Parts: structure tokens; sequence; C-alpha cells
RNA sequence: AGAACCUUACCUGGUCUUGACAUCCACGGAAGUUUUCAGAGAUGAGAAUGUGCCUUCGGGAACCGUGAGACAGGUGCUGCAU
RNA sequence: GGCCGGGAACUCAAAGGAGACUGCCAGUGAUAAACUGGAGGAAGGUGGGGAUGACGUCAAGUCAUCAUGGCCCUUACGACCAGGGCUACACACGUGCUACAAUGGCGCAUACAAAGAGAAGCGACCUCGCGAGAGCAAGCGGACCUCAUAAAGUGCGUCGUAGUCCGGAUUGGAGUCUGCAACUCGACUCCAUGAAGUCGGAAUCGCUAGUAAUCGUGGAUCAGAAUGCCACGGUGAAUACGU
RNA sequence: AUGUUUCUUCUUUUUUUUUUUGGUGAGAGG
């Protein structure tokens, strides 16, 4: 019942959006409708890949996608393969050319949903999250953040109530407008319901 | 001849004159009296709204 | 909402496309100034021909995310919780707080 | 006389992407009038930020959509053919006025 | 952020069930489009006309029907399992 | 007629900066922090407003947005259609609207906005129409066009403390458009009608300034359907001894 | 002045990359 999104107020100062283009008022919601599925798919796609962020650029009759992953030759599979698969079937959902394109991160134990999937990985798998999500904490102190918030929250360790846990290390001023926070969410299906992760990640200035 | 040029609204036509020859596109707007096609060409993907005379371009 | 519903919709796009705004001079025309004898009557008449579903007004208003009933918006096409958690992901391209 | 009408979200990228088509008409026409401001819209928008009652808590949206103007003045037969498929700012979506 | 029908999850009643909607397999039928209609409508009885691409022409893709099912579906209960 | 040449300072517009930081002065204060006045200044003690909501609290609310462990139905609680109901009515409460009139109502003349919306959409103009609207159809996929000719305000005429040129619920009749469809169950309009009510008991609420109050406009929703909700600007107060 | 009963526990082991300047004509040497 508080702390609105980080990732959702920083969005006209520090990070930029997911899908940069303008429509106009008729197509705007088709515009909106097919970057939900290239978005849908494509994570249900390339899952096991290890991909963060998916940014949508479309200079009209047109698509850029960019995949920024951890996992560089997974998701281009060998030397394209994989993408002109794609390039047929991606064109076939948002039904206009896509022009496939791939970044990268060099750091997963610092990029948010990379951590977050993590302790999914984790906990669907029947590990104690106890120090499952100790070990996501002393990753990122060693690995140049700054500071790092993780919590857990659901009915963990099969017990009856719902155990909440939350824990951090370092600085995470949530409240100030020039803090960069990487922040993102994942949730994991065991037979004990849905627990959800969230995680937040600290780096700097404007 | 090649004097094709009538263009209604959301009728393709194409255009053979100044930089935007060698292209084609729809006239959303059309203007009799000014004697001006209103039709965007798909320049670098955005439509590209331009007026162009009956026979700065041809009827698709 | 329910899988029911959302083919319901689906159903009544495919009727709205077909039969109206193609055969919709039943009325645009034939049921004005023009022939106003129980010709005018096959005009009001014809139009139940065409079934009762197919009509633009009978297609609600329905969510494409998840389908939705209430709290529609038309510019993002989409209901008013998809269009939250879609702001603060950074999918619509442009929506910040709005702090004026 | 030929105006070129700008459209975009970023207004820091678009005082930019105005500039990537003065310097493409200007060494070509030398003459370009201006990049005019022209007003945006504010379209506003309010959401029941819970997904159930207490229609008190709201969370309000809104998008700058950003206009300009170049009106490329002369038409002389080497500006426009600078212009057409020579542009960019992949998310700017621009068109003619003439 | 707006129940005349729709919405609609409720009631009376008329109907239908591998189905309102999805993946998979078998055989036929392109799909489509127009018209007479049983009835309140649904659905069902039909009647014309069309029968497009790939050619691996002993068959795939697009798509409708029929059959077997593994299932699909639920605004059904539990917000103190989440 | 900024209508036309023409002008680039101006309003306005959209970008980037300047600017207010107890920075300067005086008293006070432990040479402290800081407080109370003054100066200069558009703005002065976080200038005004807003977003922003610390661990946790109610084992608060939502299984009916959606996601999901169980549990359960699967010729069914699933599905399809027509009509009805969600609007039903001795009665009580919550929240608003319209008023109970004279700083007021009706008629005539006339002044001054902002913001937002617009394509199977907004609709000039002229024309038939008492009216709701209809016909033909400019322009505009938009600082240009349109919705859209703002309301109190003022000047004047006028009624004359009355249930009445107040109020207008309800009721009968004739119609307007939306839509397959207005009967149950739309809004609106014309003619007719004319209620209660004459400032409200116990009790209770909002508000410290461009606020309260009052007036008119726009918008999302939307085929159609606001007095609600969300936004805008016009007019413009009283009091704050004090704990 | 009053406000029913009974009524809620913790592990400490779990974690692979990485990519397979030609032709033609003439002359000459062996």
């Amino acid at each position: 019942g508080q702390k609105v999104h980080p990732n959702g107020i920083r969005l006209g100062i520090v990070k930029p959006w997911n899908s940069t283009w303008f429509a106009n008022t008729k197509e705007f919601a088709d515009n909106l409708d097919s970057d939900f599925k290239v978005r849908q798919y494509l994570t249900k796609e390339l899952a096991k890949a290890s991909v963060s962020r998916i940014v949508i650029e479309r200079p009209a009759k047109s698509i850029r996608v960019t995949i920024h992953t951890a996992r560089p030759g997974i998701v281009i599979g060998k030397k394209g393969e994989d993408v002109e698969k794609l390039r047929k079937v991606v064109a076939d959902i948002a039904g206009v050319p896509a022009q496939i394109n791939i970044a990268e991160v060099r750091k997963p134990e610092l990029d948010a949903k990379l951590v977050a999937d993590s302790i999914t990985s984790q906990l669907e798998r029947r590990v104690m999250f106890r120090r499952a999500m100790k070990r996501a904490v002393q990753n990122a102190m060693r690995l140049g953040a700054k500071g790092i918030k993780v919590e857990v929250s659901g009915r963990l360790g099969g017990a009856e109530i719902a155990r909440t846990e939350w824990y951090r290390e370092g600085r995470v001023p949530l409240h100030t407008l020039r803090a960069d926070i990487d922040y993102n969410t994942s949730e994991a299906h065991t037979t004990y319901g849905v627990i959800g992760v969230k995680v937040w990640i600290f780096k700097g200035e404007i | 001849p090649r004097p094709k040029t009538l263009f209604e609204p959301g009728e393709m036509v194409r255009v053979n004159d100044g930089p935007f020859a060698d292209f084609n596109g729809v006239v959303e707007e059309v203007d009799y009296e000014k004697s001006r096609l209103k039709v965007s060409v798909s320049i670098f993907g955005r439509a590209t709204p331009v007026e162009l005379d009956f026979s700065q371009v041809e009827k698709a | 909402a329910k899988q029911s519903m959302k083919a319901r919709e689906v159903k009544r796009v495919a009727l709205a496309d077909k039969y109206f705004a193609k055969r919709a001079e039943l009325k645009a025309i034939i049921s004005d100034v023009n022939a106003s004898d129980e010709d005018r009557w096959n005009a009001v008449l014809k139009l139940q021909t065409l079934p009762r579903d197919s009509s633009p007004s009978r297609q609600r208003n329905r969510c494409r995310q998840t389908g939705r009933p209430h709290g529609f918006l038309r510019k993002f096409g989409l209901s008013r919780i998809k269009v939250r958690e879609a702001a603060m992901r950074g999918e619509i391209p442009g929506l910040k707080k709005a702090s004026w | 006389r030929i105006r070129i009408r700008l459209k975009a979200f970023d207004h820091r990228l678009i005082d930019q992407a105005t500039a990537e088509i003065v310097e493409t008409a200007k060494r070509t026409g030398a003459q370009v009038r201006g990049p005019i401001p022209l007003p945006t819209r504010k379209e506003r928008f309010t959401v029941l930020i819970s997904p159930h009652v207490n229609k008190d808590a709201r969370d309000q949206y809104e998008i700058r959509t950003h206009l300009r103007l170049v009106d490329i003045v002369e038409p002389t037969e080497k500006t426009v053919d600078a212009l057409m498929r020579l542009d960019l700012a992949a998310g700017v979506d621009v068109q003619i006025s003439l």
C-alpha cells in the first residue's frame, strides 16, 4: 500500500523507456498490443537464455528489436540461425518487417532481472532461500553495486502462513530521483503457491 | 500520353518528379480547386505527406 | 473475464465487418426523404433480416490484453489495470507521472 | 513554403533531430525558415490504481507530444534530393506539409 | 471512466455438448459468397455458385466439416494457503 | 477583418540558462544552531502547489483484472439464444443536485476566459424548423477548421414579501435524434400542469488564500445515456485571543 | 457499566561456462 515503482518514476530523467516510437491515436492500440505479443512470445522462446530487457524501436513500417542478455550465443543461436527463424515469425506476429538486433550485459549479478530469475530458478527446485537470497546479495556487493535490497514473499519454506522476508546491503535511496535504481520482478511457482521476488540495485547519479 | 494522376482518398498514386520520384503512396486528401493531391511517401518508414500535381504523380 | 466471453467478442467482430458498415445502406439512404411509402417499410424491416448481434453498437468495448469489461481506455486500447503495469514497466511510449 | 512538420515524444531528442535535418538542409538550400516552436498537446489521463474499491487512490499519466516546423522556403532541385530517404532518428515521426 | 439488447457473472424457458475458445491425430470437403427459410431466436433443413495456391501431381501449408478422444472451460469455494 | 504588403521588439510559443543560498545588515542567542525585523528583489525564510508515502499495524480489501497451491463440477456449476432483472418498494441511513427568493426571478442590450477534444470523428455557412433537430455541405486526420455565439458582471425596463413573473417535483398531450429496439427501462424539446418547501430540532462535516463560497466550460467513459468523478478558468471573503 | 471460549514453528546446502597486357601483323635467335 506504498512504494510506487522505481522503474516507474525515473522515466524522464534517468532511465529510458522500453518502447520508443510515436504513433497517432488511430494506431496507438494496434502498436501497443503488437508489442505485447513480441514480448510474450520472445520471453517464452528465450526463457532459459537469461534475457533482462527488450527494447522495441519502430521507425514506422519497420521494428528494431533489441535483446539484452547475459548469454549472447544462445540468443543468436549459431551465427544467426535461430534469429532467421524468429525473423520469419516476429514479422508474422507484428505484421511488419523486423530488424532483429542483439545487445548484452557483462555483469548479470548487477542487472535486476538477472538477479530475480536466478532466485526463481533456485526456489522452484526446492532449495533453502535463506542462503539462496543471501547468495545474490553477497554477489552484487563484490561486483560493483553500491547497494542492493532483495525481497522475497509468499508461503516460503512450506509454511502455512505467508512469512515474508527482506534483506539489504548498502545504499538504496528509493526517494532520491537522482539515484539510479535497477529494479525488476520475478515470480516462482512451486507446489506451495506463488513466491514472488523483488530486488533493487542502486548504482549512482545522472 | 501517360497522364494518369486522378486519385481520391485512400487511392495509391505514383511519384515520378522531384526527390519523391520513383516512390508510391496514397492520397489522404485531394484538392481539385487547388489542383494538388495530398499523398504521403513511405520515406525511411514514416509516411511523408507531400502535395504533388496530377502530372507530377501517376495513378496507381 | 472469461474465455467464453472473449470468444463472443471476436464472433461479434466477424459480424460487424462482414454485414454491417457494408450493408449499412439499408438505413443510410433508404430510410430518409426518399420514397416514404411502404417501400420505406422494406428499409427498416430488411435491417432486421440481418442478425441482431451484428451492429457496431452491440460490440460493447473490451480490453485486448486481458479482456476486462469496465475501466477501458480508448487511446491505449486496453484495461486500466493493464495500462498501469505497462506504464511502470516502461511500455507505453511517454507515460510519466503527471504532477502538474 | 515547403513545410516539414515534426512529431515526437522525446523533446530532448527532437531538438537534435531537427538539427539533423537543419544540417541536411543547410548545405543544400542555404535558406530554412527556422525551427518554429509549435505548441505541444498534453494528453492527460487518470487511472484507478487499485484493482478494486477505494476510489480515492489514483495515478495521473500524461504524454507531451512535441511538434516542430522546418519550412523549407525555396524548392531548388537538390534540397529535397538530400532529404527523401536520407533522414534519421527512429521514433521521431516526420511528415511534410507543403 | 456511465445495466434498454450487448454488458451479465442472475432468473424463467428454449438448445448443445471433445464443445463458446486452444494445441494434437484421422478422412472428406478449398475458403469464400448469394438466396429460401423451421422458429421468438438458437441451431437445424437445405438451394445456388465458387473450388485460390504449392505440384513432393501416390500430398503439405490457408481453412470448414465429421469422429475418437488425452483435455479445454469455471465471474465455482477458500483473500487467514498466496 | 492583422485583411493585405511589411515588421521581429511585443503578447504567445516552444528549448536552454539567470534567479532565492539565511547570500547581505541589525538586534537577539552559550564567539553555536537559530529566531525576530530591515535592505535590495518578480519571488524571502521549504515562494505556492504536486509527485514522492520509513520498519511495520489491521493475520484490513480483492480468488470478480490477471497470475496461482489445493478443492470441486466436466451431457456440467461449461456452452448458445430470445425475453426479463440488475432501475423492483410499508421503510431507514450515506452522498449530491434544485430550491425555499428582492446582493432575487423574467425580458432587452452588451463585456471578459482557460483548458481540453476531434476521422465508420468534430461539424461551420446558408436553408425548412416556435423547439429538440433535419437537408445540402467549408474546412479540419488539427496554434490555422470546428465543438464554441461563456456564466454571473454591467446598463435598463420590470415584478413588489406573495406560495408568486419564487420553486419548479409530478402528471396529460405532440413530437427530436441515437440505435435492430426507448413498453418494463434513454436523454431532450414544445404546449399544458403545478407539489413540498416560507432558511431546518439532537447531532455532525468541510476550509487558514486566489482558499471558502458561487458561476460557467471542457474532458475521460460513450451507439445513446450525468446533478457523479476527474480537470479548467471567472468572481472573490471572514476569522485564527489562544492550548 | 460492559466487550465469550480455544487459538499461529525452522532449515543452513545449494549453485557452468565457451565457440566452429589481350589480340593481330612483321622481323629474328635455337
